[PDB]
């Protein structure tokens, strides 16, 4: 037909904004993220696609982020637009704990945080992101919290998902064995077998990798983001059995 | 403070004394006030300080170009580019400042322009605080179409002649020359027009 | 009025060996007269401290926009604030309000945990760095305390042996000073570890 | 092949799009234009004078041969000579001339060569960036007589490339004469000249430009620059009768 | 605004074949007398002039514009040399309403401008302006001073609307050069200069 | 054939995919060879010049420039997508950074401000990218030496040793073949050179060569002689003499 | 002690 | 049309390095009425052929020469609104150098203050280039001048001009002039001498009636400012020309 | 806050005095008064040190790019041409008034600046509280010709007197000093003439002397 893909602002005659559905396919590129809720404390993981040898895979994350002492992200999609939204987040969560002194809830930023990315899917010339999220937090109204956006600025609230590349199996995977208390350790040894079973390669590392936590677990309460090193993955790694 | 300019024959000359004042301090007594816009346009200093400088090395900006893009200038283009700035800046600031030039058409010409902002013609020009009295002492020494030897000294007989009574404000004296062949700064001593 | 010398704080510091001393006063009100016993003039950013004086507005404002930002440096460079970093900040930080200004008399304390040193300095309201190394104030009483401050503290000082002189440094002025001194409070540091004192002084 | 996909699949007529081959054509596309008029310049170095010289042909009579001209004053010290259509130089001449001064207005002195071939070309870049402007068609050289690096001779095009030769041509016709002094220096292993002269040196370079050009030249034909410490100016024409009565 | 370098005084006068105005040539800084080579009257075509008193730093600023005022009506009318000219009127109102909204932007001229000069029918025309940008006519007026002065003596020549026609140019010259020697007889800052414009409906134009 | 999806940038393909990225990323490997790879206790940032005419003075134009005496580049691709960079980026050390702290910054809070004055040109038509890459390259006192790539699609992959250019993966082979965990400055410097011999034709000295290093304080280079703490610069670039005699020690 | 003044071409820039 | 992609817009380049648009601008100047300017050893004398469409236009006024201040003047072959747009930023510049400078503008100083800007248009994309080729000289301290303006951007210094479909014809009568006499016509024989040429130069268009139009600047019979002409002198300039050539 | 300045035959060199005053009240024993804009260079500012201190480490900003950008060290009029219009747009709210000296390629220089941008040059001069005496002493001692290691001592006596014929002033000097084709020397306490000596004892306290009415402990922990 006369091809209505040229804009984000043409409507297809089905109703159908087409050049924002290849957002949604600009995502499997992608290297995958996952979150599993626990019961006493949030897991997330990721994997990475280019993992040659003479290159520092050591300190530098690329996808798992902070926001704050409570809230964690894992990146999906293009990098040169996550800074762009990952700094812009940072300064709105201060500048509402600057101005109502108490901490940023998780529903208010990706509720924000997704308008603008409906902001550009609407008006002008501009593009829409190519990216998405797994968000990981805690707050007094419900406590332990996971939720995503997509690209598009429609979000939603799980308890264990996956994005990226391969999710189809790695959701499949996942639904067929989460158990729904799982206590913390036995999360992670639920994420590094979907990845491993779901991946393409057949090595799974210390290096491709990195999967931090979220933990109440101290006396005299408060909130912990503990991001893991390489050097305990291996643990979590040979205690498998791989 | 004092400074004044006058035409001749062969070209014209400009002076002052170097000398500056701030509350009853001398601060500075070696103080050059002849600027060179162009090559053979000067000024004289006359009223504030951080105006003129800012001012002058305005003028420069506007002078330079000219000089290049349209070809040499004259000396009325200076003075109705000083006007501009003074006039439509009266309200701010503190300046009023003499000019001098030359062209091998039109012999040398002498402009002045006091704090308000307006231009004027003159063969014989004056300016400063501290220099109006002289106004007798040289209408009547005066005249035209006379030649460096005996205009030099009237400048000379005239600066101590305000320094001397009641100046209050003047070091030493310096000068400079504009003919057609070339330019040179002159300067003479406090022991030459003291004693005399 | 002037701004400064409406409610009222005098804070010290104190350089001396492997530790530092700093302090301030509880007291805040209007124009003669006391509301609150109870006003910690004093923060701390993650190791560093620092301390305010002057207006509470421009007190309570500092806090947090200092707040809002060092807490984007850690996020951003994976590492803490040391001082003489924050040290800069805060003149820049002022000098943008040279006109229309805030109205304080701020300070700053902590260790580098590098070469393991001692660091504080003091400020102006625009931005003067002034780095003094045995101690330096600021308050509404400043010239009641550069007194009897210098003649009490000597160079290379123990922990509890400069607690001491702080504290009567701190009492002995503010009890002369004529609008501050409901209750008091210190902080003793060394290179890992931190405690709280509050002092004893009269009341209304 | 080359361009065959260029001139049938766009990629020839916006600036700011690449081919993928790399190639942007726009640009590529700019250079042709330098070479409109069939003119062809030079300019080389000295011990403290340095020279540039340039045809200037002769049209229809009724011109005023005393306005043609493609060297431009444009402060002190410096000047410029221009390969490609008169307005697209001037444009150029005069973004400078308003330049050079505010440097002296804003700095205490006056702009050298570098500069002054680094600043204007870090603007034919900016305009191969956005659309504000088709980038000028020329290729300009500069020259002076700077007091810390000596003679300096300069030279821009419009993607921003600069490097300051030891001595040069363009136009139509730089294979012929640049041979005709790349061979000279490969002799003697000066970048500059000798002939203390500013005289001495002209009679250098014009001869350079006689025999590997194709033709004679006479007085009229010609204009020619130069730089000295304190001043550029242009010339007169009895340079060439006191050369041919040498030989 | 506050003045340095102001003027002083003109006069005017009209009469049946045209109108009589002159001033004196004097530039002051205060009691200071330094300037007496300046002119207050600006010529405009041949029929027009104008008289200007107050800062001559914006009498200056009068004369700039005026000269291109006439020259931009040249622009595309080869007409105007003769009928489509600038006669006195096609002026006035424009140094009258670049007054007021130089007033009211507060920043105004602290000159006082007279105009005198002559249609293309024939008849008298006379007007005038302070910075104020208020206007009025009379046979005979004056500035400063000579308002103060000079104005009631010339009323005595010319009292009103009717003896107008009943004057001639000999008698009206032989007036105001006798309140010219009042003003150099008693005025402060006057000077023994002069500078005179007489109009004729009919000889046209001349000058000091 | 061509794919009208590629000659604009915000314009998704089926395959989630932007238009003309993927060709700047191609006029980077048409360019030159330049290369760097580091070390135990320094860094070095290496090219040659590949001068066009014999008649250019090949030292009026630096592939290499300092940014902050700790931190120095190199690009490979085109040159006026370099030196129209670097003027706005060694002021965003002075701007954003330094004035409000001080000092001078990290090595890559300083790309973070390279990359998106990268990235502010590829956002909206109107505006060609960058058609160049970038190596830059320095040190800083709580993380240490370091090294960083920097794309035009403002993605700044870290390295260790690296090259890039025409002559990449006959390099990038080459490194590993040789390259360690534990080298020294001076045992890394010439391997920097002897991969570069390989990627070249005709000559191979000083005059058409120039790199660079990081190493401890050149204070020599300071200026200001009597300050105690004030250590002076960290980055030097080699003259051709210092250079032209390792050659012949190779 | 005047006779120094000779070497000031000017007030800080102009040669 | 070499080039029909190239055409379409401005601001671009061929692939022979040419914009095709002033390429084509030119072809509506070509449609366009001769004007002419002859310099002189005192100051220069401009002429154009004034065609009448119909017996119902009212002579000598609907002139077309444009008058600058007192000193310059401008004559057009071509689009002439294009034009008279052109010398309306012509005539309000060169107040803007005299309120700065108090000088009247001179020559040159006004062409780069319009042959800079009509390079303007010529290199953005949202306009369009002009349609004319405007002649425009007069008097200054030093001497004469006379220049053309061409929608290119460039401009010459002329002896001669001539523009319009009367070029190729003109520019031989200019050249001869030149030869005859090196030593610099006088502003009294040149006048007559132009309407020699315009009376030669309508051969184009036979068919239709006309009009004629002078204007003339020059320091002894002027005093140095812009003028029309009038009486005997065109009269008598009109009696010499339509004799010679029968 | 009596600073100075003087030119030799191949240099030129600066000093100034350290005593700080948030009013007549002390508030430093010492500070640097010098401030350096670019390695050669150094300035020094009397007045509002804080409006001091921008300028110079501004300008040494706006600069340091110039010199690379240039290919070129820097000159010290380029950071006089600068700063002088910059104080200018103000009109003197700022607080400043410098002195500025340092060395070039194509010489030395000294220069002054006031506040509304009245900047004047000398081979000799003397600014701040104790411009007046500091300026007499070298008049009483400046020469033609003069030499380096005879303007240390001209110019460290001369504000001796800014110290002890002046107010205002306090303890200790500071100097740099410049010369061509060399580093630029920095001499920080170049004498020390007063000391503060010690008072008759120590009035110190013992240990278990206040009253805390509690005591409680602080973390800076971290992600555990």
């Amino acid at each position: 037909s006369r091809r209505y893909d040229s804009r984000t602002t043409i409507f297809s005659p089905e109703g159908r904004l087409y050049q924002v559905e290849y957002a949604l396919e600009s995502i499997s590129h992608a290297g995958t993220a996952i979150g599993i809720m626990a019961s006493d404390g949030i897991v997330l993981a990721a994997e990475r696609k280019v993992t040659s040898t003479l290159l520092e895979q050591d300190t530098s994350t690329e996808k798992l982020y902070k926001l704050n002492d409570k809230i964690a992200v894992a990146v999906a999609g293009l990098t040169a637009d996550a800074e762009i939204l990952i700094n812009t987040a940072r300064i709105h969560a201060q500048n509402y704990l600057k101005t109502y002194n108490e901490d940023i809830p998780v529903e208010i930023l990706v509720r924000r945080l997704s308008d603008i990315k409906q902001g550009y899917t609407q008006h002008g010339g501009l593009r829409p992101f190519g990216v998405s999220f797994i968000y990981a937090g805690y707050d007094d109204r419900y406590g332990y919290q996971l939720y995503t956006s997509n690209p598009s600025g429609n979000y939603t609230g799980w308890k264990a998902i996956s994005v990226g590349a391969n999710t189809s199996a790695a959701q499949t995977l996942l639904q067929m064995d989460y158990k729904d208390d799982m206590k913390v350790d036995d999360a992670i040894e639920l994420a590094l077998k979907t990845l491993s079973k779901t991946t393409d390669s057949s090595a799974l590392t210390y290096d491709r990798l990195e999967f931090a936590t979220i933990r109440k677990g101290a006396n005299d309460g408060e909130v912990y983001q503990k991001i893991f090193k390489p050097q305990e993955i291996k643990d979590i790694l040979v205690k498998t059995g791989i | 403070t004092s400074i004044m300019a006058v035409t001749f024959k062969d070209g014209v000359i400009l002076g002052a004394d170097s000398r500056t004042t701030t509350g009853a301090y001398i601060a500075n007594r070696v103080t050059d006030k002849l600027t060179r816009v162009h090559d053979k346009i000067w000024c004289c200093r006359s009223g504030s300080a951080a105006d003129t400088q800012a001012i002058a090395d305005i003028v420069q900006y506007h002078l330079e170009l000219y000089t290049s893009q349209y070809g040499t200038p004259s000396t009325e283009t200076a003075a109705s580019v000083f006007k501009e700035l003074c006039y439509e800046n009266k309200d701010n600031l503190t300046a009023g400042i003499i000019v001098a030039g030359y062209d091998d058409k039109n012999k040398g010409e002498v402009y002045t322009i006091p704090l308000g902002g307006s231009v004027h013609k003159l063969p014989y020009a004056i300016a400063g605080s501290g220099s109006t009295f002289i106004y007798g002492y040289c209408d009547k020494n005066f005249r035209e179409n006379m030649s460096k030897e005996e205009t030099v000294d009237f400048i000379k007989h005239s600066l101590s002649q305000a320094i001397k009574w009641d100046g209050s404000s003047g070091g030493v004296i310096r000068m400079v020359v504009l003919t057609a062949a070339g330019v040179e700064r002159l300067i003479f001593y406090p022991d030459e027009y003291e004693q005399l | 009025s002037d701004p400064s010398s409406i409610n009222g704080g005098i804070v010290v510091a104190m350089t001396g060996k492997d530790c530092v001393a700093i302090a301030c006063d509880l007291r805040l009100g209007s124009q003669s007269l006391g509301v609150s016993n109870k006003f910690e003039k004093i923060f701390h950013y993650g190791h560093v401290f620092l301390g305010i004086t002057g207006l509470a507005t421009d007190v309570t404002t500092l806090n947090e926009m200092f707040r809002y930002k060092t807490n984007l440096y850690k996020l951003k460079e994976e590492r803490a604030i040391e001082p003489e970093t924050f040290t800069q900040l805060v003149s820049s930080s002022l000098y943008e309000r040279r006109f229309g200004p805030y109205f304080v008399g701020p300070v700053v304390a902590g260790i580098n945990s590098k070469s393991g040193k001692p660091f504080i300095a003091g400020f102006d309201l625009i931005g003067c760095i002034d780095e003094a190394k045995d101690f330096i104030v600021s308050g509404t009483a400043s010239d009641q305390l550069f007194g009897m401050c210098e003649s009490l503290y000597e160079p290379n000082l123990e922990p509890e042996d400069l607690f001491e002189t702080i504290s009567q440094a701190l009492l002995n002025a503010a009890d002369r000073d004529a609008l501050s001194g409901w209750g008091a409070v210190v902080y003793i540091i060394k290179k890992d570890e931190v405690v709280k004192r509050y002092l004893k002084m009269r009341q209304d | 092949s080359g361009a065959a996909a260029a001139s049938a699949a766009g990629y020839d007529r916006h600036i700011t799009i690449f081919s993928p081959e790399g190639r942007l054509y726009q640009v590529e596309y700019a250079f042709k234009a330098t070479n409109q008029t069939n003119i062809n310049s030079l300019a080389v170095r000295g011990k403290d004078c340095t020279v540039v010289i340039s045809q200037k042909k002769v049209p229809d009579k009724l011109l005023d041969p005393t306005t043609v001209s493609y060297i431009f004053c444009i402060s002190r010290t410096i000047g410029m000579v221009v390969n490609g259509p008169i307005p697209d130089a001037r444009n150029a001449a005069l973004r400078a001339k308003a330049e050079a001064a505010e440097f002296r207005y804003k700095y205490g002195y006056d702009m050298p060569c570098d500069v002054l071939a680094k600043r204007m070309a870090n603007l034919s870049q900016i305009y191969t960036q956005r659309a504000y402007m088709r980038p000028l068609g020329v290729i300009l050289t500069f020259v002076s007589v700077d007091e810390e690096l000596g003679p300096s001779i300069y030279k821009t095009d419009p993607a921003g490339y600069y490097v300051g030769y030891k001595a040069t041509a363009t136009g139509p016709k730089q294979q012929e004469i640049t041979t005709n002094l790349e061979n000279h220096f490969k002799k003697s292993k000066i970048d500059h000249i000798n002939e203390e002269s500013w005289e001495k040196v002209v009679e250098f370079a014009i001869t350079h430009m006689i025999d590997a050009l194709g033709t004679e030249f006479s007085k009229n034909d010609l204009e020619v620059g130069v730089a000295t410490k304190d001043k550029f100016f242009t010339l007169s024409a009895e340079n060439i009768e006191e050369r041919l009565v040498a030989i | 605004q506050q003045p340095i370098v102001t003027g002083t005084s003109v006069i005017s006068m009209k009469y049946d074949n045209g109108v009589i105005i002159a001033a004196d040539n004097l530039g002051s800084y205060g009691s200071l007398l330094r300037f007496n080579g300046v002119e207050r009257l600006i010529p405009v075509g041949d029929n027009t002039v104008v008289g200007i008193s107050g800062d001559i730093s914006d009498m200056q600023h009068i004369e700039r514009l005026l000269k291109d005022l006439v020259t931009e009506n040249a622009y595309d009318n080869p007409l105007a040399d003769a009928e489509e000219a600038l006669e006195p009127s096609y002026i006035f109102e424009y140094l009258a309403t670049v007054m007021y909204q130089r007033r009211s932007k507060m920043n105004p001229l602290w000159n006082a401008i007279i105009v005198a000069g002559v249609q293309s029918n024939g008849d008298q025309f006379l007007r005038y302006v302070n910075l104020l940008g208020v206007t009025y006519s009379s046979p005979t007026l004056a500035t400063g001073f000579g308002a103060h002065m000079a104005n009631p003596l010339l009323r005595k020549v010319v009292d009103r609307e009717s003896d107008i026609p009943k004057t001639t140019v000999q008698v009206a010259e032989e007036a105001i050069v006798n309140a010219m020697r009042v003003l150099y007889y008693r005025d402060a800052r006057s000077s023994r200069n002069f500078s005179l414009a007489i109009i004729d409906k009919n000889t046209g134009l001349t000058f000091k | 054939m061509t794919d009208r999806y590629s000659f604009s940038l915000t314009t998704f393909s089926p395959s989630g995919k932007l238009g003309q990225i993927d060709y700047a990323l191609t006029a980077v490997k048409q360019g030159v060879t330049s290369l760097g790879i580091k070390a135990t206790n320094g860094v070095v940032i290496a090219t040659e010049k590949k001068s066009s005419s014999p008649l250019a003075m090949s030292e009026t134009l630096s592939k290499v420039s300092l940014l902050t005496p700790d931190i120095g580049a190199v690009y490979s691709g085109m040159g006026p997508d370099y030196r129209v960079l670097v003027d706005k980026s060694r002021k965003v050390a002075h701007t954003s950074y330094k004035r409000i702290y001080g000092e001078y910054p990290p090595t890559k809070l300083l790309v973070s401000e390279v990359a998106k004055i990268m990235q502010e040109a590829t956002q909206s038509g109107g505006v060609r990218p960058f058609g160049v890459s970038l190596l830059i390259a320095g040190h800083d006192e709580f993380n240490g030496f370091s090294l960083y790539q920097v794309d035009p699609s403002g993605s700044y992959f870290p390295w260790k040793a690296t090259a890039i250019g025409k002559g990449s993966v006959a390099a990038k082979t080459f490194l590993e073949k040789r390259w360690n965990d534990e080298l020294e400055l001076e045992d890394a410097i010439h391997i920097a050179l002897l991969t570069l011999k390989e990627s070249v034709e005709g000559e191979f000295n000083g005059d058409t060569i120039e790199l660079a290093i990081i190493g401890d304080e050149n204070p020599d280079l300071l200026g200001y002689t009597g300050i105690p703490t004030d250590k002076g610069p960290r980055f030097r670039k080699l003259t051709s003499q210092e250079i032209n005699d390792r050659l012949e020690a190779l | 002690k005047w006779d120094f003044a000779k070497d000031i071409k000017g007030y800080g820039t102009q040669k | 049309s070499i080039g029909t992609g190239y055409d379409l817009s401005n601001s671009v380049f061929s692939p022979d390095g040419r914009n095709f648009q002033v390429e084509y601008a030119v072809k509506a100047v070509e449609n366009g009425t001769t004007s002419i300017g002859i310099k002189c050893n005192d100051g220069v004398v401009f002429a154009v052929e004034k065609l009448i469409t119909s017996k119902l236009l009212v002579p000598q006024k609907n002139v077309k020469i444009q008058v600058v201040d007192r000193h310059i003047g401008c004559v057009y072959s071509g689009l002439i609104p294009d034009g008279r747009h052109l010398v309306n930023r012509g005539r309000e510049e060169a107040a803007s150098f005299k309120k700065l400078y108090k000088t009247p503008i001179p020559i040159p100083a006004f062409a780069d203050r319009l042959g800079q800007y009509v390079q303007a248009h010529t290199l953005y994309n949202s306009v369009r280039p002009f349609g004319v080729s405007t002649i425009f000289g007069g008097v200054d301290k030093n001497g004469a001048h006379l220049y053309m303006l061409e929608p290119s951007g460039s401009y010459w210094g002329y002896k001669g001009a001539a523009t319009g479909k009367g070029r190729q014809s003109a520019k031989a009568e200019l050249e001869k002039l030149v030869d005859h006499h090196p030593e610099g016509l006088s502003a009294r024989e040149a006048v007559k001498q132009a309407a020699k040429i315009i009376y030669l130069a309508h051969e184009d268009n036979k068919e239709k009636d006309f009009e004629l139009e002078i204007s003339w600047c020059s320091l002894s019979e002027t005093n140095g400012l812009h003028k029309f002409v009038k009486g005997d002198l065109l009269q008598e300039a009109i009696d010499f020309a339509q004799k010679e050539i029968n | 806050t009596t600073i100075v300045g003087v030119k030799f035959n191949n240099g030129v060199v600066i000093a100034a005095d350290t005593r700080s005053t948030q009013g007549p009240i002390v508030a430093d024993k010492n500070c640097a008064k010098l401030h350096r804009i670019s390695p050669k260079i150094w300035c020094a500012g009397a007045g509002t040190a804080a409006d001091t201190e921008a300028v110079t480490q501004l300008i040494g900003s706006n600069i340091e790019l110039h010199s690379l950008y240039t290919s070129r060290e820097p000159r010290v009029v380029s950071a006089l041409q600068m700063l002088k219009q910059h104080l200018f747009k103000y009109q003197g709210h700022i607080g400043a008034y410098l002195i500025v000296a340092g060395v070039d390629p194509t010489g030395s220089h000294l220069f002054s600046i006031h506040a509304h941008g009245s900047t004047d040059v000398g081979y000799y001069l003397s600014l701040g509280s104790g411009s007046l005496a500091a300026m007499a002493v070298l008049e009483s001692h400046w020469k033609q010709d003069l030499t380096k290691e005879e303007a240390i001592k001209l110019a460290s006596d001369a504000i001796q007197a800014g110290i002890w014929n002046d107010l205002g002033s306090g303890s200790n000097v500071d100097v740099c000093v410049m010369e061509i084709g060399k580093d630029a020397e920095y001499l920080r306490n170049y004498l020390t003439p007063n000391v503060r000596e010690e008072k008759q004892k120590s009035y110190k306290f013992p240990r278990g002397t206040t009253a805390v009415l509690k005591e409680s402990i602080v973390n800076i922990c971290d992600i555990q």
